[PDB]
């Protein structure tokens, strides 16, 4: 609720933005850079059972 | 002994470079790496030729009143009392010819038959009548004085193959002997592996990499020192150093020149 | 007159033109102090670069 | 300010040898300065652009050689 | 233009940038126009050679020069020969017909 | 190992601020920022609602 | 140094009335500052480019409003 | 000396565990001794040839087991 009020007031607002191209070109230690991994994703496949 | 070079270039560069300048970035870099390796190698051979060369205009090739190692065009002894360039330049030719004889005396294989020299020396040769005549001088003719179109300049008197050392540090010439055999040169360059490309990309960030690798080996002719009666240790390295080639190779004599 | 037999021309149809130049540079970083050029006519190769 | 933006450089601490280390450093270099000269590669680092220096140590364009030395200094190994 | 007859093209006893026909170093000890004029030709080639060294494109292809220089060249045998001088022949020396004065 | 990438950028319409006759520095960024677009773009107006 | 060059501006003394004149003035303005804002027209003046400021009074790029005030001052009338 | 040259071996100090490190060391091993037995693989190291030992600590050819103990020692982790 507090965050939403600040958003309404324009105090703190939503933002989206990409990476500088010079950061992206160096990820995963290219050219001696460090601690700059790509963000990653996978999947979970789960299940449920029904008795009669 | 080996050599190797890497390019390791980024993707975004190749993308933008193509978009803006039209260059590929991959092709340009592989070109550069292969080229640089061969240029470095050729220089290594030339540096060993001079490293191992004996001091010319020395010992049995000196005029007693001379400066012991340098041909000075302003010195009346070295130029044999010569005047103008037409009579004076010929004095250098005399010292060159005298040096070539000394190479035969020490190698036992033949007279110096090629000259590696500075641009100034070659222009001097090109601008003088090298045959036997009273005197003559004028615009350079017989030898290329460039390095841009070729390193090989021409043949001096029909006797010496003259090449220009485009990177001569001071001003000098080295008279050397090279026989028809690959076992009669003093200095050898013996390639084993050359320019094998290696390609890949780093699978974290997929940035492409590449490079090239070689393996050669160089060496000094048995008897290159020539003066020595015998080698030490019997089984010895043929790789040039302080203890076996510096200032010793009978196949080459380096004379410095001044006063041009 | 000596005309222009001793110079280039590159006439313009717009103000302010520009020319690019390429240098092959060795020593890891192409843009650096000490970034020696590979094919400069006045300098030899660092024979001991790819080697010892 | 340079008004051309800055290249913000951060290195991260690495161990080199027994009682030998490179501490992380934080610098900001006027973009045209960084572009003219830099030797940062292989250094265990991160970079980014900004309109104002992101770091307390800033090298303005007219400092030229203070920067070049400062950049090479990213490799200084101390106890 | 850079100063010629300098650095690699400078005879140790010379004055750095000037060829003086009365100076025995520049004219290589020559005495007679038939000898000293040729000495200038030698220096010209040395300059052409350096242009190739520094540009990496080719040796100098042309000369821009004063009337006095052109008359020296015009009146001397420019080939490699013993010695020679006389009246100017194959080069324009005038500037009323054209600026271009033949090929050295 | 696999992944994907893009490059794009999002710009600003010249005159969108509709609040100046002389944009500072005469060559300026057309990209959004805190200073040039936040709460300023004349082409869009946002109203929060309550009580529905 | 702006390192972008300067616009060198000279105002020539004007006679306006009995005991009223606009004094001449010699200033240098960082090129990008001049490019951003100036007010020189109808002023009895001359201008030229340079690598370095031609005058002792220079408005470096990080001035903005000092230069704007300085343009208005080129019209100031005194005794 | 071995008179066959030496293998100059540098092991770079590294951290292994909480308050556990393998101390960096620089040793020279007679060429034929190194060839006979060595345990430097996967070790965080660098080697080179020389005509004479490059380091103050040298394992001469007539050592065999002193060098073996010395190899095991390059894997020894301490405080």
């Amino acid at each position: 609720a507090e965050i939403k009020k600040q958003m309404e007031a324009g105090a703190l607002v939503e933002i989206a933005e990409g990476m500088a191209t010079s950061i992206a070109e160096l990820q995963e230690g290219f050219n001696g850079s460090t601690d700059n991994p790509w963000n990653e994703m996978g999947f979970r496949i789960d299940k449920q059972v029904i008795e009669a | 002994k080996s050599r190797q070079l890497k390019a390791a270039y980024s993707i975004e560069l190749a993308q933008d470079l193509r978009a803006v300048h039209g260059m590929d970035a991959d092709a340009e870099l592989s070109g550069i790496l292969a080229t640089e390796i061969m240029l470095e190698i050729n220089r290594e051979v030339v540096d060993w030729i001079n490293y191992s060369a004996q001091v010319g205009k020395s010992g049995m090739t000196l005029t007693p009143g001379s400066k012991a190692g340098v041909f000075d065009f302003q010195d009346p002894i070295d130029i044999r009392g010569a005047r103008w360039a037409g009579e004076s330049f010929k004095a250098l030719l005399f010292q060159i010819d005298k040096e070539a004889v000394e190479i035969a005396r020490q190698t036992g294989r033949g007279e110096g038959n090629f000259i590696i020299a500075s641009r100034n020396v070659v222009n001097v040769l090109a601008s003088v009548d090298t045959g036997i005549s009273y005197a003559a001088q004028g615009l350079a003719t017989g030898f290329s004085t460039d390095t841009t179109k070729s390193v090989f300049a021409g043949v001096l008197g029909g006797k010496y193959r003259v090449y220009i050392d485009q990177y001569a540090k001071q001003d000098y010439f080295t008279v050397g002997y090279k026989g028809p055999n690959e076992m009669d040169a003093g200095i050898y360059y013996a390639p084993y592996v050359a320019l094998t490309p290696l390609r890949g990309s780093d699978p974290k960030n997929f940035q492409p990499v590449m490079g090239f690798k070689t393996r050669y080996g160089i060496g000094i002719n048995p008897f290159a020192e020539s003066a020595a009666q015998a080698p030490a240790s019997r089984i010895q390295s043929g790789m040039p150093s302080i203890l076996n080639s510096l200032g010793k190779n009978a196949y080459f004599r380096r004379v410095y020149v001044k006063g041009i | 007159l000596i005309a222009f037999d001793i110079c280039g021309v590159q006439p313009m149809n717009s103000p302010t033109g520009q020319v690019f130049a390429l240098r092959a540079v060795y020593g890891k970083d192409p843009v650096a102090a000490g970034a020696k050029e590979a094919f400069h006519p006045m300098y030899g190769p660092d024979a001991m670069f790819s080697g010892q | 300010a340079s008004a051309r933006g800055y290249v913000n450089i951060k290195t991260f601490e690495q161990k080199l040898d027994g009682n030998k280390k490179i501490e992380g450093k934080e610098v900001s270099v006027a973009f045209p300065l960084y572009s003219d000269v830099h030797k940062i590669s292989g250094a265990h680092y991160q970079t980014f652009p900004s309109e104002k220096a992101a770091y307390s140590t800033v090298y303005e364009e007219n400092q030229r050689t203070e920067w070049i030395a400062a950049n090479e200094d990213l490799w200084k190994v101390t106890g």
